[PDB]
């Protein structure tokens, strides 16, 4: 998943090549400090999106609430459907 | 009266309205995304010391 979003951080417009003082002082200066702003979030983004030692202690918290699901006082690998199904099988049989 | 005669905007003034950013550095995107290549190098080259491909597809011994 991390791939699908370093794939579209890829995408992204090189804004160092409107670093030169060309674009400095002809722009806005409104303009310019949020141009300014949006070369920090590019590199804010990239510097979070790659950092994949987290990762590893982010699955760890959808381990444990997965795992007591699975354990389960009925069956590991119970779910609705098979319940539902058993359940008709235990009403329209009689009592 | 000779002070109402020089330009009122004053040097400061010109200073902070011609300097008004602290232009970016072209060296800044280069040590940026150097330091972040890198953690791109550790995870996922199969020649870091710290790769997470034995992490993730874990082995079959």
């Amino acid at each position: 998943l991390s791939n699908e979003r370093y794939q579209l951080l890829s995408q992204w417009p090189d804004f160092t090549t409107m670093y030169g003082k060309d674009f400095y002082y002809r722009a806005h200066p409104e303009d310019l400090k949020k141009f300014y702003d949006a070369a920090d979030e590019y590199y804010k983004l990239y510097e979070t999106v790659t950092e994949f030692d987290s990762l590893s202690a982010l699955a760890s918290q959808v381990v444990p609430n997965y795992a007591a699901r699975r354990r389960s006082t009925v069956h590991p690998a119970i779910g609705s459907t098979v319940a539902d199904g058993a359940f008709t099988n235990f009403l329209l049989s009689k009592q | 009266d000779r002070v109402l005669s020089l330009p009122a905007v004053s040097k400061n003034q010109v200073l902070e309205n011609v300097f008004h950013t602290a232009p970016k550095a072209p060296v800044e995107h280069l040590e940026k995304m150097v330091s972040a290549n890198s953690k791109v190098y550790d995870a996922l080259n199969l020649q870091s010391k710290r790769v997470l491909i034995w992490q993730v597809k874990p082995a079959l011994f």
